[PDB]
RNA sequence: GACGACCCAUUCGAACGUCUGCCCUAUCAACUUUCGAUGGUAGUCGCCGUGCCUACCAUGGUGACCACGGGUGACGGGGAAUCAGGGUUCGAUUCCGGAGAGGGAGCCUGAGAAACGGCUACCACAUCCAAGGAAGGCAGCAGGCGCGCAAAUUACCCACUCCCGACCCGGGGAGGUAGUGACGAAAAAUAACAAUACAGGACUCUUUCGAGGCCCUGUAAUUGGAAUGAGUCCACUUUAAAUCCUUUAACGAGGAUCCAUUGGAGGGCAAGUCUGGUCGCAGCAGCCGCGGUAAUUCCAGCUCCAAUAGCGUAUAUUAAAGUUGCUGCAGUUAAAAAGCUCGUAGUUGGAUCUUGGAGGGUGCGCCGUC
């Protein structure tokens, strides 16, 4: 039970599980603020940036495919990252120097399927929606 | 400008014994959604934990007593309970049927003036109902023990008296500009 | 904040016993300054147009108010919120009223008419007793009102009936075991009873061990008890219910009980 | 269809000149009432007139042949005048009164305050 | 490591040969559809004991 | 019928003083004073207490019961969210207390201000000019730029609620009022009832064939009568005046509508042992996994499911998580008992001192029970 257990010892073990609480990740993660420092997203849930370019990313094995997603930076500081973009033939819609919305995997910052060192996902340009643009909801506007 | 949720979804989602019971209910209970369903799963619980409690404390209790003794005659106001119940240890053994038994639209078939839980509802909802004095068109209601009595149609859609209908009344007028003159 | 006196009131950190709604704007009164501390108090305002039903609009309550109609202790009072309270009069005259402002035993100052005689009258608890300057002694009540002169006997704590047109002590009660008493704060605000035991506190804080007349005894401090007269004999009226307070199913056996049935 | 009006709480408020109460106006089935049919209505209750008898709050109810509002019979045509809300008075034909809308008055008093004193020099330049 | 083409993007989706809309009915309001699905499913819906049988079944 | 004053108390306060409770951090362990750090003593100062300041004179005060130092997606609390119980997390934000009005510093007035819809300097910014000058501060209300994932009218009124002034009367972007408004929360429409017509099942009768029969659901066939606001609209209500709601004459439901959506249908997981197309391609797929020519995972339809005026997606965080474990963890081998012992703090500590009768609550028909 390996831990005191007198009534007095309230700060012991207050305080020994101060100091075993960091092994936790999500604890961790959090009291040094990484979020704001380390990760290319603010600590928001969603960023902005222009495309530098299309990548056909080679997905890991057991899978074979073409991925395709740009790489961004984001405006909001300068920061380089890779994003996919989802759905058939939507690369199509995205051209260098775009302007895109991204946002996360939904993996808690961890890559996504086969899709390798991405972790981000296109979501808007035409500020446009992949969706509507996609469906024909809406179009390439200009 | 203060606000409160009236319903809750269960814990979890896919568990067909619990969605055919609910489609039972609604059907019964000429309910339109789940959370038609759920709306009462959730004052129920809310019903059963306020019950729990008090049953814990002792009898007696200042705040048993007048808390319980409440509880209690709220309950039987509506008829959702009865007496021998209308005790504590009743409440705790009992069901959501014994609310929804106490809606309009079920009552609305349960004397003749609707035959449907069906008709009910669209009677309600179009204002032919009044409890005593007053439309309700409120198909999710209460009705209350002695008002059970004072429901029936309004004073003046037309069952309930008043001309016919605007479509009835364009019928009668549908056999006058033609078949009786040009 | 920070260089000088609030002049208004967030309805909502108004205090409670005036029964002033949620909802119908963000102030509420704020007392003037005057004879009674601003959350013992009762803003005429709230007695017009809010517990007496006179007056509709605050525009309305004014409009009363600078016809003179109202006085507080007999001498024309025409502020809006005059805090008036406890052991106050207020009298309408060309509606023939006479009011005295003293506590339900919900703690809710109570509207409670008084007969055109009384109303001369107020009685005032002793806060301080004095030597005031070239050797004068004087008594200071709660309501604000210094006499001069009094007779030696009256201590802090003791209550005295005022006149009213004159100002004039017209005598006095002593606070000793047995006395009639009346709660002005707190959890028991509005209870009345007779005394039992005063406990004593050097330093700080003395407590009241009050019994009413049902044997149903309680303690506040003694910044809470005020002196009204002698058991079974009050020197004022008392309103409606004898400061009893009773159970919450006490309190639902009469409300049921006494009617839908019961004359 | 007959109708009926009904006047309910009353308060006899001497202090402000005037009796007050609820007014609660039954009209079976159909809707409604007129403000003036029902100050003309009240006037004959109350042994007062219409010119004594205000009429206002007024919401007809869920469903129909209801409305209760709120009414005031004034014991001096001279009291109602000056204990009267003025909006109330000129609401019917008694009263109306000059109006703006606003912000041009208040441009001219700013207009004013750049000028010394004199200030009817800004009234004459506004 | 990348190399490689896209040439190819959106091959399929260009080839699948598009489909009318067809149509036809609405399918019902609220309560009325709970209804229809609840007399389908229980009522209509007595079953067999057949050792079962299905929802979205061809033949 | 149109306010001052002195002094005292009062009221609204103010300014300080008591304790007891605060986040992370030791890759912060000694700190604080010759520009007072802690104390004496006296004065000057202040509304006043006080190293506030200053002289002289002491050498103090604090720390493993975390001081000191540093950090900070720290204004503090009432509160909020998550519900076994324990807990877990948030709190700028309708109240309270504190703080600021471009950054810094100073000051006048006055009872109250170290005020910025006062002033003054510098510092950073911006503006007018006939170039010498001169005038300014939206973390007020609207609005606009920039910023971004993200947030409304350059609208009406002092009638309500209250406030202020010489004031019943004036003035209030306080505040109300409308506009925008799927944060989010409540109510819950887009169709009910017979009839034929039929399709059917427990019941009964019959040896069987066969027939009757109640409870009815569909499903057409159209019927057939039976209906209501969503819109629209005399009138009226609302209210400062309006709007909308809550009110209603005249209109407004045969489906091709007055036309409901958004995700899913291989497993977890509710729902295609489909049809066309492709053939580890495009795509799908949080995870496991699908697709390499009979694809129930794709791409489309058809059909079906689920939640439904809402639903999907991303993300912080919480529940689930007894995967932070007080309650209530594991450590021989799975991630984990220091090579061993001494040992201060800290924690932890044997036995033993004093031995029915009645009053009041609610059940059952004067009796009693608990």
């Amino acid at each position: 039970m390996g831990k005191c257990r007198g009534l007095r010892t309230a700060r012991k073990l207050r305080s020994h599980r101060r100091d075993q609480k960091w092994h936790d990740k999500q604890y961790k993660k959090a009291h040094l603020g990484t979020a704001l420092k380390a990760n290319p997203f603010g600590g928001a849930s969603h960023a902005k940036g222009i495309v530098l370019e299309k990548v056909g990313v080679e997905a890991k094995q057991p899978n074979s495919a073409i991925r395709k997603c740009v790489r961004v930076q984001l405006i909001k500081n300068g920061k380089k990252i890779t994003a996919f973009v989802p759905n058939d033939g939507c690369l199509n819609f995205i051209e260098e120097n775009d302007e895109v919305l991204v946002a996360g995997f939904g993996r808690k910052g961890h890559a996504v399927g086969d899709i390798p060192g991405v972790r981000f996902k296109v979501v808007k340009v035409a500020n446009v929606s992949l969706l509507a643009l996609y469906k024909g909801k809406k179009e390439r506007p200009r | 400008w203060v606000c409160r949720k009236t319903y809750v979804t269960p814990r979890r989602p896919f568990e067909k014994s619990r969605l055919d019971q609910e489609l039972k209910l609604i059907g019964e209970y000429g309910l339109r959604n789940k959370r038609e369903v759920w709306r009462v799963k959730f004052t129920l619980a809310k019903i059963r934990k306020a019950a729990r409690e008090l049953l814990t404390l002792d009898e007696k209790d200042p705040r048993r007593l007048f808390e319980g003794n409440a509880l209690l005659r709220r309950l039987v106001r509506i008829g959702v309970l009865d007496e021998g119940k209308m005790k504590l240890d009743y409440i705790l053994g009992l069901k959501i049927e014994d609310f929804l038994e106490r809606r309009l639209q079920t009552q609305v078939f349960k004397l003749g003036l609707a035959k449907s839980i069906h008709h009910a509802r669209v009677l309600i909802r179009q204002r032919h109902i009044r409890v005593r004095k007053q439309v309700v068109n409120i198909p999710s209601f209460i009705v209350r023990l002695d008002s059970q009595k004072h429901i029936d149609f309004s004073l003046r859609s037309p069952y309930g008296g008043g001309r016919p209908g605007r479509v009835k009344r364009k019928n009668a007028k549908k056999g006058q500009g033609g078949a009786g003159a040009g | 904040m920070a260089r000088g006196p609030k002049k208004h009131l967030k309805r909502v950190a108004a205090p409670k016993h005036w029964m002033l709604d949620k909802l119908t704007s963000v102030f509420a009164p704020r007392p003037s300054t005057g004879p009674h501390k601003l959350r013992e108090c009762l803003p005429l305002i709230i007695f017009l147009r809010n517990k007496l039903k006179y007056a509709l609009t605050g525009d309305e309550v004014k409009k009363i108010c600078m016809q003179r109609f109202i006085k507080i202790d007999g001498k024309v009072r025409a502020d809006i919120t005059y805090p008036a309270g406890f052991m106050d009069v207020i009298s309408i005259d060309k509606t023939g009223e006479n009011f005295r402002l003293i506590y339900d035993t919900k703690g809710r100052f109570a509207v409670h008419r008084i007969t055109p005689e009384e109303a001369k009258y107020k009685l005032c608890k002793v806060r301080k007793i004095f030597v005031g300057t070239k050797g004068i002694p004087h008594l200071v009540t709660h309501d604000a009102r210094t006499i001069r002169y009094p007779d030696p006997l009256i201590k802090m704590n003791d209550t005295i009936q005022i006149d009213l047109e004159t100002g004039k002590i017209t005598d006095f009660i002593k606070f000793d075991t047995g006395n009639l008493c009346m709660v002005t704060g707190g959890a028991n605000l509005g209870r009345i009873g007779v005394i039992t035991n005063r406990e004593r506190h050097p330093g700080s804080f003395d407590v009241v061990h009050v019994k009413d007349a049902n044997g149903n005894s309680f303690a506040t401090r003694l910044s809470n008890i005020f002196v009204i007269g002698k058991g079974n004999k009050p020197w004022i009226s008392l309103p409606r219910g004898k400061g009893i307070r009773l159970t919450i199913a006490e309190e639902r056996d009469k409300r049921l009980a006494a009617k839908q049935s019961s004359g | 269809d007959t109708v009926t009006i009904r006047t309910r709480k009353f308060m006899t408020n001497r202090l402000l000149q005037r009796k007050q109460m609820v007014i609660d106006v039954l009209h079976p089935g159909k809707a409604t009432v007129p403000k003036t049919e029902i100050q003309e209505k009240l006037a004959k209750m109350y042994k007062t007139t219409p010119d004594v008898i205000f009429v206002f709050g007024f919401r007809t109810h869920f469903g129909g042949g209801k409305t209760t509002g709120f009414g005031m019979i004034y014991d001096s045509l001279d009291y109602a005048k000056k204990n009267e809300p003025k909006h109330r008075l000129a609401r019917h034909g008694l009263y109306e009164k000059k109006k703006t809308s606003r912000k041009q008055r208040k441009e001219r008093k700013n207009r004013m305050k750049k000028v010394r004193g004199t200030a009817k020099a800004n009234v004459g330049a506004g | 490591k990348v190399h490689g083409s896209l040439a190819r993007v959106g091959k399929v989706r260009g080839q699948t040969l598009k489909v009318a809309k067809q149509e036809k009915k609405k399918k019902r309001t609220g309560r009325a559809k709970r209804r229809m699905q609840y007399n389908r499913r229980f009522v209509n819906v007595v079953p067999t004991f057949g050792k079962k049988k299905g929802p979205n079944a061809n033949s």
